[PDB]
RNA sequence: GCCCAUUCGGGUCUUGUAAUUGGAAUGAGUACAAUGUAAAUACCUUAACGAGGAACAAUUGGAGGGCAAGUCUGGUGCCAGC
C-alpha cells in the first residue's frame, strides 16, 4: 500500500529557502498585471526597483488562458503580458485555474516567487512554507518573506 | 496623552483597595486609590505582584503609568488604567527584586 | 567472517559473540527486576 | 638588534637642520629608548648628541617599527 | 555614521532562520554583523541599479561601473571572468562576508574550525604579511589572500612559547 | 513564570510514614487515594451493568 | 556489519523485479541473471532450492548507482518491469546496466548505449555475459546511426552528463520509444548548469521536457545517497496530454 | 512500551499548546469580526 | 533573586553556535541531507526499507 | 592517434599546475598513482592528472577507465619531473589529484580549470 | 533514547549525560621601563606576574510547568477555581 508522503525539497532548510539565488524567476499571475497596471507601475523596472536584482519573469499557458478569457477590458493587459523579455512556461493539466496551477506549480518546486495579489492565493502561498510572495502596493511592489529584502 | 501631555504622573496613595480579598494575587487585592496630583482627582491603579504590594502604605508618593493589556486574562477587571512603576523614588520592580531599597 | 563462526542461523550467530550477551544479560535481569 | 633608518631628508640652511623622517626597526624589544637613539644618529651623521632631536615618535600596531 | 540599518521587519520567521545559518555557518557574533555587511551590499548594488537603468555608452556608466568593478574584483568578492556591471546586481551576501579573516583563514588552513580561527585572530595570531591583525570583520583584498601566515612574534609562529607553557615548562622541572 | 521568584515556586517535599505505625507502613496520600477510588467506581459500575 | 556468512531473508518489493535483504540491516537485491561471478566487485546473496540447485542474487550499492538511491528513497512506480524492454542512455559500465539487465529478466532486453571508448569495451565484456543485453558503442545524441538495430523499446532511462540532456532524450524517445511509455532522467545539477542553484535547474529541466510532450509525473531527490542528483519519472503521452 | 507511553505523554502537551493556540486564535478573531463592524 | 541563567547564555558566539549545531542535527529529522557518501565498505542502508512508503512529489 | 590523448599544451599546463600548488600548499589534493585511484573508486576528486611520459605508460594509462566512468575529468601533462616540482616533492609524481572540498579557498580556480579541459576533452 | 510534522506517521547513536580528563593560546588586569605630552593620563609598545567553577562570576526580558499531613472560595461525595 503506497502512501506518499513528500519529501522537504533538500535546497530547503527550516524556513530560509538557499535555492532564492538573486537572480529570480518570477511566477506573474492575472489581477497582479491588472493591479501593476491600474497603479501605474512597469513590470521589470518596477520588480528590479523592489528587489535590487534581476528578475526574469514567467506565465504560465493557465495565466495567458485567463487573460485571454477575461474579454476586451483588458487588452492592455494582454498586450503588456505578451512582452518577449518574459518567458513563458507550458501546463499540463485539467481546467485553467490560475489558483491551483500556481500553488501546485511552486509547492513542487520551490525556487519560484509568486507575483499575486487575490486574497485566496496569498493565503495558500503564504500558508505553505518557504516562498516569497509579492504584490502591489501604493506605487511600488512589496515582498512578504524573501530573506534578503535588501 | 491619558492625562493631559504627560507620560507618567506622580500621585498620593489614598489607601491599599481591596485588602480583605481572600484569594491571594487577584485582581480586586491588586488596586490603590492613588490621588492624581496634576490636576487632583482619584484614580484606581494596579500594582503588580500582591507581594510587592505591600512596599506602598499611605502618602508614599507614587508615580503611575499605563498599563496596556496584552489580550484577554482570565479574571482581570477591566477599568484598571494605570499601573505603579516607581515609588517614591526608586522602582517598584526593583524593589521587589530587592536590588534597591525603598527610602522613607 | 571466520569459518568456525558462521552458524546455521542468525539467531546461533547472534549467541556467538560476547557484547551482546552481556546486553541482553544486564537488560534482562534489570526488567525482570523492575517487574518485581 | 635594533636598526635605524632615516627617510624623506631635506636640508634646511635656514635654519641649518636637516629634517628627515626616522623609522626604527626593533624585532622584539618595547621602544628604541630616545637618549640611546639619539646618541646612536649622532653617531650616523656627524653631530654632538646635543645638536641632534627627534620627537614625534609612534609605535605601529602588532609592534616592531 | 550609522552603517548598519534595521531590515524592513526584525522579528520574522525567514529571516530568524537566516540569521541562525549565517551566524552558525560562519561563526559570526550578533545581528550587527550580518546586518553590516547585508546593508553595505545592499548599498552597493543600489548604486549598480541606477547605472543599469541608464543607457550605455554614458561616460558616467563607463567608467563609474568600471570603478565598482574595479573596487569588487579588489575586494574579491566578484570573479575575474564576470567583469560587466550586472553581475554586481547578481551579487550575493554569502560570498561577500566570506572573504572576512575569520573564514578566509579557515579556508586557508591553520584554524581547524571557523570558533577557532576567530578567537585565535583576536588572539592575535595571524599577520597578513607584516600587519599583525587582531580583528575578524577584515575582508582581505584579493592581492594580499596568501600573505597570511602566523606572526612572528607569537608562539604558534617562531617567538618564545606562551606564559602556560613556560610557567608549566618551569614547574614540572622542579 | 510572569511575576514570580524561584524561591517562591521552591520545591515542597512530603513526610514520611511514622516509624510508630511501621507494620502497616506506606501512608497513602492524595494521588494514591484518587488512584484507588477511581478504580473501585470503575468496578463498582462494571458489577451494576 | 553485514559480513560474508551471515543469513538474510530474501522478501519481495513493490518493484516486481528486485527484493529486500533483510538481515539485522537491510540491503537491496536483485536476483543474478548470470550466476557465479560478481560485475563489479558487489557482494551476492546465494540462496538453494530444491536434483538441488543454487540461485544467487547482487546487492544493489546505491551510492555507485544510479537508480537504486531512487528506488531506496522510494518511487511511485518505474517502468522498470520484469518483461519490459528498457533503454540506458548513458551506460557508463556494468555497474548499473547489470542491475537493470537482472531486474528486467531473461525474456526483455536493454539497450545499452556508450559514447566512449574504454568502458565501451568494458561493457562488451561484461556484455558477453549474459544475454538480454545489447552494448552500443554510439553517442547518444545522434539516435540515427543506431536506429537500425534497435527497435520500440517500452521505457527510456538517462544518465548522460551534457547540458542537452532534454534534447537528447527528446530525439531518442520521438525516436525509439513507444507511446504511454515511460521515461526515467537522472539530471545532475552541477553539471548541466554550474551558475544557478538545484531547484532552478530541475524546474528549467522537467519544464523542457514538458514541452517536448513527455508529461512528468516524479521527482525524487535521492539526497542521502548522492548530492544535487535528481530522478524525474515521466509518460511519454503523445495523444491526449491532458 | 514504555516508547509508546512517552509517546503519549508528549501527545498530552502538544494537545494542550494546540488548545492556548486555538483560544489565542479565537478571541483575536472574535476582535476582529467586530473591529470590522465598528466602522458602522 | 533571579533566575539562574546559563554559561551558554554567557558570550553570545557559543550560544549561537549551540543553537546552530543543534539545529543542524534537527534536520536530519525532516529531510536526509548528505553526509560524505559511502565511508566505510557498504554495510547496507543499516537503518531499515519499507516498502508502502514513497517520498517522491508527483505532478498533481 | 595516441594512448594519451586529451594532452595539454603549454598556457594550460601551467595554469594545471599552479592550480596544483596551490593544492598542496593547502592540504587538497592526493600524490601518486595508486593513492588517486584510491581517492578515485572512493569518489573524492575534482579532477585527475597524469604525465604522459613515464617509462611505461600503461602503469597511469590504467586511470581512464576509472575516471571517465565515474564522469570527472583528467588530463596529460608532459613532463613528470615538472609536476613533481609542481606537487612540491622531491621525487617525480606521475600521477596527482585534486580531492573535492568545499571549504577550500581554490573553489574558483579549480572550477575554471575543470570548465577549460572538459572544453578541451 | 533523541528529534520533527493539525494524530495515528517520518527519520536517526553519525544522541545525550558525565570535573572520569589533558595540555596549549590569551588579554581584562597588574607592572618594571620606554613611548606619547607644555607636564601628565589614555592608546600604541613591553620585560616579570596575570585561568579553570577559566569564582578573573552577562545581563535584560518572555513562555511554561511540577510539588504539601498547607491555606482560601464555590458544589450535583473522591471535584472545579484562585
Ligand atoms: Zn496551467
Amino acid at each position: 500500500l503506497t502512501r506518499n508522503i513528500p519529501q522537504v525539497s533538500s535546497a530547503l532548510f527550516f524556513q530560509y529557502n538557499q535555492a532564492i539565488k538573486p537572480p529570480y524567476q518570477v511566477l506573474i499571475d492575472t489581477n497582479f498585471i491588472n493591479f501593476s497596471i491600474q497603479k501605474k507601475v512597469d513590470i521589470v523596472r518596477g520588480m528590479m526597483d523592489c528587489l535590487l536584482a534581476k528578475c526574469n519573469p514567467l506565465i504560465t499557458d493557465c495565466v495567458m488562458a485567463e487573460l485571454e478569457k477575461l474579454g476586451p477590458k483588458y487588452r492592455i493587459a494582454l498586450k503588456l503580458a505578451r512582452d518577449p523579455r518574459i518567458k513563458r512556461l507550458s501546463c499540463s493539466h485539467k481546467g485553467t485555474y490560475a489558483n491551483d496551477c500556481l500553488v501546485h506549480r511552486v509547492l513542487q518546486h520551490k525556487c519560484y516567487i509568486v507575483a499575486t495579489n487575490d486574497a485566496g492565493l496569498k493565503q495558500r502561498i503564504r500558508k505553505i512554507p518557504g516562498i516569497p510572495l509579492m504584490s502591489v502596493g501604493g506605487h511600488a511592489y512589496v515582498i512578504e518573506k524573501l530573506p534578503d529584502v535588501f | 496623552s491619558p492625562f493631559g501631555g504627560s507620560s507618567h504622573a506622580k500621585g498620593i496613595v489614598l489607601e491599599k483597595l481591596g485588602i480583605e480579598s481572600k484569594q491571594p494575587n487577584s485582581a480586586i487585592r491588586k488596586c490603590v486609590r492613588v490621588q492624581l496630583i496634576k490636576n487632583g482627582k482619584k484614580v484606581t491603579a494596579f500594582v503588580p505582584n500582591d507581594g510587592c504590594l505591600n512596599f506602598v502604605d499611605e502618602n508614599d508618593e507614587v508615580l503611575l503609568a499605563g498599563f496596556g493589556r496584552k489580550g484577554k486574562a482570565k479574571g482581570d477587571i477591566p477599568g484598571v488604567r494605570f499601573k505603579v512603576v516607581k515609588v517614591s523614588g526608586v522602582s517598584l520592580l526593583a524593589l521587589w527584586k530587592e536590588k534597591k531599597e525603598k527610602p522613607r | 567472517m571466520n569459518r568456525k563462526e558462521r552458524k546455521s542461523t542468525i539467531l546461533e550467530t547472534l549467541m556467538g559473540d560476547e557484547a551482546s550477551n552481556k546486553y541482553f544479560k544486564r537488560k534482562y535481569n534489570e526488567i525482570q527486576e523492575k517487574s518485581t | 638588534a635594533v636598526t635605524i633608518r632615516t627617510r624623506k631628508v631635506i636640508s634646511n640652511p635656514l635654519l641649518a637642520r636637516k629634517q628627515f623622517v626616522v623609522d626604527v626597526l626593533h624585532p622584539n624589544r618595547a621602544n628604541v629608548s630616545k637618549d640611546e637613539l639619539r646618541e646612536k644618529l649622532a653617531e650616523v651623521y656627524k653631530a654632538e648628541k646635543d645638536a641632534v632631536s627627534v620627537f614625534g615618535f609612534r609605535t605601529q600596531f602588532g609592534g616592531g617599527k | 555614521s550609522k552603517t548598519y540599518s534595521t531590515p524592513k521587519r526584525p522579528y520574522e520567521s525567514s529571516r530568524l532562520d537566516a540569521e541562525l545559518k549565517l551566524a552558525g555557518e560562519f561563526g559570526l557574533k550578533n545581528k550587527k554583523e550580518i546586518y553590516r555587511i547585508s546593508f553595505q551590499l545592499s548599498k552597493i548594488r543600489r548604486a549598480a541599479r541606477d547605472l543599469l537603468t541608464r543607457d550605455e555608452k554614458d561616460p558616467k556608466r563607463l567608467f563609474e561601473g568600471n570603478a565598482l568593478i574595479r573596487r569588487l574584483v579588489r575586494v574579491g568578492v566578484l570573479s575575474e571572468d564576470k567583469k560587466k556591471l550586472d553581475y554586481v546586481l547578481a551579487l550575493k551576501v554569502e560570498d561577500f562576508l566570506e572573504r572576512r579573516l575569520q573564514t578566509q583563514v579557515y579556508k586557508l588552513g591553520l584554524a581547524k574550525s571557523v570558533h577557532h580561527a576567530r578567537v585565535l585572530i583576536t588572539q592575535r595570531h595571524i599577520a597578513v604579511g607584516k600587519q599583525i591583525v587582531n580583528i575578524p570583520s577584515f575582508m582581505v583584498r584579493l592581492d594580499s589572500e596568501k600573505h597570511i601566515d602566523f606572526a612572528p612574534t607569537s608562539p604558534f609562529g617562531g617567538a618564545r612559547p606562551g606564559r602556560v607553557a613556560r610557567r608549566n615548562a618551569a614547574r614540572k622541572a622542579e | 513564570a510572569k511575576l514570580v521568584h524561584d524561591v517562591q515556586k521552591k520545591q515542597h517535599r512530603e513526610r514520611s510514614q511514622l516509624t510508630s505505625r511501621s507494620r502497616y507502613g506506606f501512608l497513602e496520600k492524595h494521588k494514591d487515594y484518587v488512584k484507588r477510588a477511581q478504580d473501585f467506581h470503575r468496578k463498582q459500575s462494571t458489577l451494576k451493568v | 556489519g553485514a559480513r560474508g556468512g551471515a543469513k538474510v531473508v530474501i522478501e519481495p518489493h513493490r518493484h516486481a523485479g528486485v527484493y529486500i535483504a533483510r538481515g539485522k540491516e537491510d540491503l537491496l537485491v536483485t536476483k543474478n541473471m548470470a550466476p557465479g561471478e560478481s560485475v563489479y566487485g558487489e557482494k551476492r546473496i546465494s540462496v538453494e532450492e530444491p536434483p538441488p540447485t543454487k540461485v544467487e542474487y547482487r546487492v544493489w550499492n546505491p551510492f555507485r548507482s544510479k537508480l537504486a538511491a531512487g528506488i531506496m528513497g522510494g518511487l511511485d512506480e518505474l517502468f522498470i518491469a520484469p518483461g519490459k524492454k528498457v533503454l540506458y542512455l548513458g551506460a557508463a559500465s556494468g555497474t548499473s546496466v547489470s542491475h537493470v539487465s537482472d531486474v528486467v529478466g531473461p525474456e526483455g532486453v536493454v539497450y545499452a548505449v556508450e559514447f566512449s571508448h574504454r568502458p565501451g569495451r568494458e561493457l562488451i565484456s561484461m556484455a558477453k555475459k549474459r544475454p538480454n543485453i545489447i552494448p552500443i558503442i554510439e553517442d547518444a545524441r545522434h539516435p540515427q546511426k543506431y536506429r537500425m538495430l534497435i527497435g520500440m523499446v517500452d521505457c527510456v532511462f538517462a544518465d548522460v552528463a551534457q547540458p542537452d540532456q532534454a534534447r537528447i532524450i527528446a530525439l531518442n524517445s520521438h525516436m525509439f520509444l513507444k507511446d504511454q511509455g515511460g521515461v526515467v532522467i537522472s539530471i545532475k545539477a552541477n553539471c548541466i548548469d554550474s551558475t544557478v542553484d538545484a531547484e532552478t535547474v530541475f524546474a528549467r529541466e522537467v519544464q523542457k521536457l514538458r514541452e517536448e510532450r513527455i508529461k512528468p509525473l516524479e521527482q525524487l531527490t535521492l539526497e542521502p545517497y548522492e548530492r544535487d542528483h535528481c530522478i524525474v519519472v515521466g509518460r511519454y503521452m503523445r495523444s491526449g496530454l491532458k | 512500551s514504555k516508547r509508546k507511553e512517552q509517546k503519549a505523554s508528549q501527545r498530552k502537551e502538544r494537545l494542550k499548546k494546540l488548545a492556548k493556540m486555538e483560544e489565542e486564535k479565537s478571541q483575536r478573531d472574535k476582535e476582529k469580526k467586530k473591529e470590522y463592524f465598528a466602522q458602522n | 533573586l533571579t533566575p539562574k541563567r546559563n554559561k551558554d547564555n554567557r558570550n553570545s558566539r557559543v550560544k549561537k553556535r549551540k543553537k546552530y549545531q543543534k539545529a543542524q542535527k534537527k534536520l536530519k529529522s525532516v529531510r536526509a541531507v548528505y553526509s560524505g557518501g559511502q565511508s566505510g565498505v557498504y554495510e547496507g542502508e543499516k537503518t531499515g526499507i519499507k516498502k508502502g512508503l514513497t517520498r517522491s512529489v508527483k505532478f498533481k | 592517434n595516441p594512448k594519451a590523448f586529451p594532452l595539454a599544451d603549454a598556457a594550460l599546463t601551467q595554469q594545471i599546475l599552479d592550480v596544483v600548488q596551490q593544492a598542496a600548499n593547502l592540504r587538497q589534493l592526493k600524490k601518486g598513482a595508486n593513492e588517486a585511484t584510491k581517492t578515485l573508486n572512493r569518489g573524492i576528486s575534482e579532477f585527475i592528472i597524469m604525465a604522459a611520459d613515464c617509462e611505461p605508460i600503461e602503469i597511469l594509462l590504467h586511470l581512464p577507465l576509472l575516471c571517465e566512468d565515474k564522469n570527472v575529468p583528467y588530463v596529460f601533462v608532459p613532463s613528470r619531473v615538472a609536476l613533481g616540482r609542481a606537487c612540491g616533492v622531491s621525487r617525480p609524481v606521475i600521477a596527482a589529484s585534486i580531492t573535492t572540498n568545499d571549504a577550500s579557498a581554490i573553489k574558483t580556480q579549480i572550477y575554471a580549470v575543470k570548465d577549460k579541459i572538459e572544453t578541451l576533452l
